[PDB]
RNA sequence: UGUUUUUUUCUGUCUCGUGCC
């Protein structure tokens, strides 16, 4: 009931988990997270610039957290608001930007009342090295600092006890800020004492009792580990170089052995190169990686200098003395090994990301919907000749001739083939018999090896000598690679379809909606279905999640721009369930809607059909306005909404010149006749447009103008791709 | 708990292998035979330390093997129920945690754990803090935990944790 | 019925000799150092590792001495063998949090008689 | 620019008589 009977969209309350909505105040707080947190190491909405690029995330966080708007109804119908189409990862790009900012600012604030308890028990206790509730505040403030920071509350956490009943050496802090300046402000303690009068005043009888406090001073402070952060992640020259059993385990299959002595490979080939770091953590796995930035032997020499006293003559030599022993103490607790891990952290975090956009522009690749209709635009649509053959070689090989329509309309099988170690003319009878048996619109055929391909050549020259594309004319066979009809003759789809069938049925269908409508296959399987797909090597060495979200999230931009057919999942099975990948209509609340659709047998009457009929919320339609698509009011099966309705008939009317009064349906010249083709586009102007709207409307038209005329103009625009014929190497 | 005990136990030794190697053989084969096993009586082995002798070769009437009742001198490791030990965590998940007392690994659930430990799953890393967020436990930290049950998965033990006892965290 | 909190065990189990973390620790260590030579030899498996890199992390005291004073101050006592590895190896701070640990030390000793072994055991961890 | 096959220890009852070393 909540996610499909809530005020909010599904996709708005799903991407605002960690952060349910945003406020006024916190708009910018996120908004400038998100900019701060966008290309820290590579080059990421640079497009957008550094201020209008934040502006942007701004208004889209504060839409998405006002109106419960989500990534593509963000995108698109804020397009003012966000980057004007200055990438496809916007709406979740800040998305994500805005639940960062929103878990730093609930992590600070934890932090911050963290401290300010214990400063409180602090005084408590002692009020009735001291232990002063100073850097709460400090905590409390750094949100950027999320690792920096928390180190930092560790740090303060473990010295100053962390219990809850219910002079040696410098200080830390000026032995951090002469760390980070580069020069050493403040000596070590310039006393005329030294270690063997300090080692009497705890009782072990040992020079190294200090030794240890400074280790854990220097350790548990966030000034050093700000210092020491970004010094070698920022730049960190990793040889590759395979150990003794490396070398011949890996065979050169990892970073980490294919080079046997190339080494120095910085930051770039890691964090920018996904495949680096994917065989860098795989040869780390289970023999040996080579992953050492060599530059610290020079980054640990200038610290030496720096929290020691310069002379030497007793006092001066053994505080001297004493800084260095703290100091290198300090540095095998938490200073080369704490630099190790950031730098190993921040290269798993890039082979993440280049997985994640290998894996996003694999899914951006293969998704676009590009099917071969006729005339790539007698009945709606081609009668796709799914031809989907084992083996060629004298078995049964499946072809099926599927309609337009998302539906199989026939089948037939080919057991003879070119079996008979010297028989020409029984593939070429069976051919004709097959082409004759139907009237298909195209052939589909697939393809495994050498034989596979002369038997699809040979069908198809058959085909086009005796005329067997339709029995009156010839049709050309368009090659179709069997990699999707496989996948999708054996998923839940082909089998409710067909249960008594072959698998080589199953195949055919699957080619067969595959070169007909790839949006409705995509949109008609789990996502299970689309991980199926492997989009590169890389995306498993990293965190699935990352990839099923960027899919997820390219599927439902893709499904926002090609819109979706009310009446084409009410009762064609093939086109149905496309309501998941919705801008704001979730799989809940387009489950909930299919449902109430089937019970009470409501059809697409128009865009207010869900607002009218009470199945869907008002939130729910206004974020869900421009993917819900009718079949016939006039501007219902298109991206204009409720709101620019009467903008839309407006504009169409001063372009075609005819008359104002109440134009909804009844006057035609200005809707049938700009819908049939352009009328007037020089009447409509742009400035004139965003006038009236920000007069009326309470908006400004200059990016909408040029939607809603389109929209107004072409009704049910796909954006997907055209029909790409297989090349050479795309068909090997 | 690890513990130091005389235990017995005999191998046949093939005929190939008689020659001037025998009791290296024999040796090497005790060696890959009670090492890493477990049993319900004395509990699981961690390895053997030293031999203490090797008994007479009673060779079996009508085949050549002939079996050699060696008595080594070899740790166990058998955990009881009531002891308390010092374990790592190794996985924080909402059903319960995850920890590896040495050759075995125990749980702890959510109910065991005190009400003051709720739960993080907004943090990217599984961890359990409290209301002022003063104390913190995540994996990698040697936290305590009593061994309130016992069992053996077939020379497998899975013993059972448990987080109800005072001074039970980062020491 | 087996529980060690009230003092019972097996008859095989009672006659057992007791073995602390630093001691496991170096015996397992100088067995990896023993094996780790003389090529040709079947090499470690998993459960060495394991046990290795568990017991490392937990060896209060390297030095071989440090163990033997530990063990021989302590044998002095009339407490049972069980009572020699739990206490040395925990190596609690106060009296109150060794009595709640192991409940068999509640009324069988003074508090500083305990207070004073926890210190001394506490002093000799390096 | 091609070449058609793989399945395997079964199992029988209780009684009486005759001949031989």
């Amino acid at each position: 009931n909540e996610i499909r009977a809530t005020d909010l969209p599904e996709r708005f309350q799903l991407r605002s988990i960690p952060v349910k909505g945003a406020e006024d105040d916190e708009l910018e707080e996120e908004a400038d997270w998100i900019y701060r947190n966008a290309f820290a190491t590579p080059t990421i909405s640079l497009s957008r610039k550094g201020p209008s690029t934040i502006q942007k995330i701004k208004e889209a966080l504060g839409f998405m957290r006002n109106q419960h708007f989500e990534v593509p109804f963000i995108a698109f119908y804020r397009k003012e608001y966000v980057e004007p189409e200055l990438h496809i990862n916007d709406l979740w790009r800040v998305w994500q930007w805005d639940e960062k900012w929103t878990q730093l600012r609930i992590r600070k604030e934890n932090l911050t009342r963290l401290f300010e308890k214990m400063q409180a028990y602090q005084y408590e206790q002692i009020s009735a090295i001291r232990a002063l509730d100073t850097t709460d505040m400090e905590r409390l403030k750094d949100v950027q600092s999320m690792d920096e920071l928390k180190d930092v509350y560790n740090h303060f956490l473990l010295y100053y006890g962390r219990d809850i009943p219910k002079k040696f050496g410098l200080t830390p802090e000026q032995f951090g800020e002469n760390l980070r300046d580069s020069y050493q402000r403040h000596e070590t303690e310039q006393f005329p004492a030294e270690p063997l009068e300090l080692a009497k005043d705890t009782p072990e009888a040992v020079l190294e009792g200090a030794r240890y406090m400074v280790a854990l001073q220097i350790a548990r402070e966030p000034l050093v580990r700000q210092v020491l952060r970004q010094t070698f992640q920022e730049r960190a020259k990793l040889n590759i170089t395979p150990t003794k059993k490396g070398r011949k385990d890996v065979d050169e299959a990892h970073y980490a052995y294919s080079f046997k002595y190339l080494k120095n490979k910085p930051v770039k080939e890691l964090r920018d190169d996904q495949f680096l770091k994917i065989c860098l953590a795989e040869d780390e796995g289970l023999l040996t990686t080579d992953i050492s930035i060599d530059l610290k032997g020079t980054y640990f020499e200038e610290i030496k200098q720096f929290y020691y006293r310069d002379e030497f003559s007793h006092q001066v030599q053994e505080w001297n003395r004493q800084r260095t022993m703290a100091i290198e103490r300090a540095l095998q607790q938490f200073l080369y090994v704490q630099m190790a891990k950031e730098l190993k952290n921040k290269l798993l975090a890039e082979a993440k990301e280049y997985v994640i956009k290998a894996c996003s522009r694999k899914l951006y690749n293969w998704l676009r919907v590009a099917p071969y209709r006729p005339d790539q635009q007698q009945g709606k649509g081609i009668r796709v000749l799914g031809i989907a053959f084992s083996s060629a070689r004298d078995h049964p090989v499946f072809c099926a001739l599927v309609n337009g329509e998302g539906e199989v309309t026939d089948f037939l099988r080919l057991p003879h083939f070119t079996e008979e170690r010297e028989k020409k003319a029984q593939d070429i009878e069976t051919l004709k018999k097959f082409l004759l048996n139907k009237k298909p619109h195209v052939v589909t055929v697939a393809g495994e090896n050498r034989d596979a391909q002369m038997l699809i050549e040979d069908v198809k020259r058959i085909v086009h000598e005796l005329d067997q594309g339709q029995q009156l004319s010839s049709i050309g066979v368009e090659l179709v690679d069997n990699e999707l009809a496989i996948l999708y003759m054996n998923s839940k789809k082909s089998e409710a379809e067909f249960r008594d069938y072959p698998p080589v049925l199953r195949q055919a269908v699957s080619l067969a909606r595959r070169i007909q409508d790839p949006l409705i296959e995509f949109a008609q399987v789990c996502s299970e279905d689309i991980l199926c797909l492997k989009f590169h090597p890389l995306q498993e060495h990293v965190v699935k999640e990352e990839l099923l979200n960027a899919l997820y999230c390219e599927f439902i931009n893709r499904v926002n721009e090609v819109g979706v057919d009310v009446n084409r999942a009410i009762a064609h099975p093939y086109s149905q369930a496309l309501i998941q990948y919705v801008c704001g209509l979730g799989p809940r609340k387009g489950t909930h809607l299919l449902k109430i659709l089937k019970q009470n047998n409501t059809r697409l009457e128009s865009r207010t059909q869900l607002v009218t009929m009470c199945h869907m919320g008002p939130k729910v339609f206004m974020n869900c306005a421009g993917f819900l698509k009718i079949d016939t009011e006039v501007l219902d099966g298109s991206r204009v909404h409720p709101e620019t309705y009467e903008w839309a008939r407006k504009m169409a009317v001063d372009a075609l010149e005819y008359d104002e009064s109440a134009e909804d349906a009844n006057p035609a010249g200005a809707l049938e006749e700009i819908l049939e083709n352009p009328e007037r586009l020089k009447d409509l102007d742009l400035d004139a447009f965003a006038e009236e709207l920000e007069r009326q409307g309470y908006g400004d038209k200059h990016i909408t103008l040029y939607d809603i005329r389109a929209e107004l103009s072409c009704r049910y625009k796909d954006l997907r791709t055209a029909y790409r014929s297989p090349n050479t190497e795309e068909i090997f | 708990m690890f513990y130091h005990i005389s235990l017995e136990h005999e191998i046949l030794l093939h005929p190939r292998y008689f020659g001037p190697n025998l009791l290296n053989t024999v040796k090497q084969k005790l060696f890959t035979e009670v090492e890493g096993t477990c049993t319900g009586k004395y509990g699981f082995v961690i390895a053997v330390t030293t031999i203490d002798n090797i008994g007479a070769g009673v060779i079996q009437p009508g085949r050549g093997f002939v079996l050699y009742p060696v008595k080594y001198k070899a740790i166990v490791f058998r955990p009881f129920k009531g002891e308390v030990v010092d374990a790592v965590v190794t996985q924080v998940n909402k059903v319960g945690l995850f920890t590896e007392i040495g050759p075995m690994s125990c749980f702890i659930s959510r109910h065991s754990i005190p009400s003051e430990m709720e739960f993080d799953p907004n943090s990217n890393p599984p961890c359990y803090k409290t209301m002022d967020e003063d104390i913190v436990i995540q994996q990698d930290d040697e936290i305590r935990l009593k061994i309130v049950g016992t069992r053996v998965d077939k020379n497998d033990i899975f013993a059972i944790g448990s987080l109800m006892d005072d001074y039970l965290g980062l020491v | 019925e087996e529980d060690a909190s009230q003092l019972i065990f097996p008859k095989e189990f009672e006659t057992a000799e007791t073995l602390l973390n630093s001691e496991v620790h170096m015996l397992l260590e100088h067995r990896k150092q023993q094996n780790e030579s003389a090529e040709d030899e079947q090499e470690l498996s998993e459960v060495f590792m394991k046990t290795l890199n568990y017991t490392a992390r937990f060896s209060r005291f390297k030095n071989r001495e440090t163990i033997a004073s530990v063990r021989s101050l302590l044998l002095q006592k009339k407490l049972h063998k069980f009572e020699l590895a739990c206490l040395a190896n925990l190596c609690p701070e106060t009296a109150e949090e060794s009595k709640a640990l192991i409940p068999s030390l509640e009324g069988r000793f003074e508090d500083e008689e305990l207070q004073q072994i926890l210190d001394d055991i506490q002093t000799k961890r390096s």
